[PDB]
């Protein structure tokens, strides 16, 4: 008995990388309405 | 129930990537964040 991360690189890399696509997208949508203020 | 418990005997019983229905809820409120976007976006 006793055999022994799961964080970022075990962790999957998928979702992760749609999440980081989706904050890109969010911030250059927030930017664009910042800039374009009626 | 001996005999069947010395022959016919088992074991009673009941990941990173079991997010699979959590990304519709992240689509739901993307959905729900360009509907609210347009919302303020036309007034």
């Amino acid at each position: 008995k006793e055999i022994p991360d799961s964080f970022m690189q075990p962790f999957q890399s998928t979702l992760w990388l749609l999440v980081g696509l989706s904050v890109h997208v969010v911030a250059v949508m927030l930017y664009l309405l910042d800039r374009f203020s009626p | 129930e001996e005999l069947e418990t010395l022959w016919l005997t088992g074991i009673c019983h009941n990941s990173s990537q079991l997010d699979i229905d959590n990304m519709a809820g992240v689509f739901y409120m993307l959905a729900a964040a360009m509907a609210l976007s347009l919302i303020t976006f036309i007034w």
